[PDB]
DNA sequence: TAGCACCGCTTAAACGCACGTACGCGCTGTCCCCCGCGTTTTAACCGCCAAGGGGATTACTCCCTAGTCTCCAGGCACGTGTCAGATATATACATCCTGTGCA
DNA sequence: TGCACAGGATGTATATATCTGACACGTGCCTGGAGACTAGGGAGTAATCCCCTTGGCGGTTAAAACGCGGGGGACAGCGCGTACGTGCGTTTAAGCGGTGCTA
């Protein structure tokens, strides 16, 4: 909640949210993290490493198209 | 007197009449045939059914009464049509299926 | 598996028998006498 | 007033398993599943129309387009489904 | 507010990947992820409150939100759609 | 009337830090397969020989269809009552204390 | 002298009951179906003119295919060094419900 005030405080002044709001954007966020997560897993295993690296969420990002 | 809804003449429980205002307000046509409303009704039925008989599966084999989020993810996701279908959605605390990598684990 | 209801259910068993009378005495060894026949433990135990 | 499906789906889930209960979320998710579903399929009716030219969604119309949005064996029994109803109508 | 950008912890990352069946995780990840996590955040909120300044309106409700995901075709079910 | 703000206990999720260990990288030798290139084989068009078929576009002509106003009377939604469950707390002894009469 | 038990003390798993959520049944209003009027878009009808294969055929050509050398790319081993995993003690502020305003 902290994170999205800011966000939002710093995109428009004197915004309000619904409380509903505020639990549908923790929702969504969490939906993307764990694709992404997942999508970065894969990446790591095709590089034969278990150690995920900021570079296979690149990759995943550009695959997606995100970023390319 | 005695009337008969459009519903119960098509056998349709959704509200085929509802369906009807519904696309006339939604400004889609000029003209809206007679059939094209009972032809939704039916068709969302059948979706309806099929959704919740697999969430009622569900249901039965976590062995809960109650359909939960969780359950509705479970059903979706199992269903590899469905599961295409609707790739781009997500569920509100549905949660993810299982799944581990082979390689991941120490063996077995 | 045993209470003192089912002693309760003894007492009433009791009715069946006649003849037995009793008698006195205090010892150790009667207290272990009273212990076994008060043990109300089972096979798991 | 506001009205919903979720009377509706409330009646069809006890009729396919009675001794089942459903949550409130799960009605909001049918309900929101249902009225997604029935706007997507009006849509490619709407998109068709127009390239046909034709000012009347008509059940054949719908028809197709259910077999666009549908997979294959999905849409051939919402196709079948449709059918049985407009026959019923047709009593 | 300020530095909110750390709040969000390791261990919050830590337990998301957890999820993600990630088994072995490099310190560079977080960084990577919270900045992924707000230029999300960014775009969402950013079609969320166009959504609301249209209606001539000062409250985020969740239909701006949800229809904004919409928007971006991340679908959401179960708030009131 | 749903969001905002301050109170103010209660943890427990974060954090610093300690140890290690198994994982990632650097470098190894190997060997097999896929590029650079030459020779043979196949697919494709020109011109032969000029079309008929049938298809998409176009227009006229009803007529039927559901857009329209309107009444009838309802069935569906908003709410309260009832029934159940999860929580709460006596009890019939349960798990024991402890003076003192007995061996 | 030390034990047996007569007389008495905190407790508690067992048992009886009170403190919270959810579903079905009652009101009652913006209705959904129905009756009749309506017309102009849909559908039935008729050209009409243009574009699509005929069909295999030889004499050619450009691209495809096949063969070969080899050399360097992939890749399985592995020495080793460390930076994430597991496990503490310790702190914060995230969570809980509560009181007062309001936009």
């Amino acid at each position: 909640q902290r994170l999205v005030r800011e966000i939002a405080q710093d995109f428009k002044t004197d915004l309000r949210f619904q409380s509903s709001a505020v639990m549908a954007l923790q929702e969504a966020s969490e939906a993307y993290l764990v694709g992404l997560f997942e999508d970065t897993n894969l990446c790591a295993i095709h590089a034969k490493r278990v150690t995920i690296m900021p570079k296979d969420i690149q990759l995943a990002r550009r695959i997606r198209g995100e970023r390319a | 007197k005695a009337s008969q809804s459009r519903s119960a003449k098509a056998g349709l429980t959704f509200p085929v009449g509802r369906v009807h205002r519904l696309l006339r307000r939604g400004n889609y046509a000029q003209r809206i045939g007679s059939g094209a409303p009972v032809y939704l009704t039916a068709v969302l039925e059948y979706l309806a059914a099929e959704i919740l008989e697999l969430a009622g599966n569900a249901a039965r084999d976590n062995k809960k009464t109650r359909i939960i989020p969780r359950h509705l993810q479970l059903a979706i996701r199992n269903d590899d049509e469905l599961n295409k279908l609707l790739g781009n959605v997500t569920i509100a605390q549905g949660g993810v299926l299982p799944n581990i990598h082979q390689n991941l684990l120490p063996k077995k | 598996v045993l209470k003192p209801e089912t002693l309760r259910e003894i007492q009433l068993s009791y009715k069946s028998t006649k003849l037995p009378k009793p008698k006195r005495k205090n010892t150790n060894r009667i207290v272990a006498l009273k212990k076994v026949l008060s043990s109300k433990r089972n096979l798991h135990s | 007033r506001k009205e919903t499906y979720s009377s509706y789906i409330y009646k069809v889930l006890k009729q396919t398993h009675p001794d089942t209960g459903i949550s409130q979320k799960s009605m909001s998710i049918l309900n929101s599943f249902v009225n997604d579903i029935f706007e997507r399929i009006a849509t490619e009716a709407s998109k068709l129309a127009a390239y046909n030219k034709k000012s009347t969604i008509s059940a054949r119309e719908i028809q197709t387009a259910v077999r666009l949005i549908l997979p294959g064996e999905l849409a051939k029994h919402a196709v079948s489904e449709g059918t049985r109803a407009v026959t019923k109508y047709s009593s | 507010l300020r530095d909110n950008i750390q709040g969000i912890t390791k261990p919050a990352i830590r337990r998301l990947a957890r999820r993600g069946g990630v088994k072995r995780i490099s310190g560079l990840i977080y960084e990577e992820t919270r900045g992924v996590l707000k230029v999300f955040l960014e775009n969402v909120i950013r079609d969320a409150v166009t959504y609301t300044e249209h209606a001539k309106r000062k409250t985020v409700t969740a239909m701006d939100v949800v229809y904004a995901l919409k928007r971006q075709g991340r679908t959401l079910y179960g708030f009131g759609g």
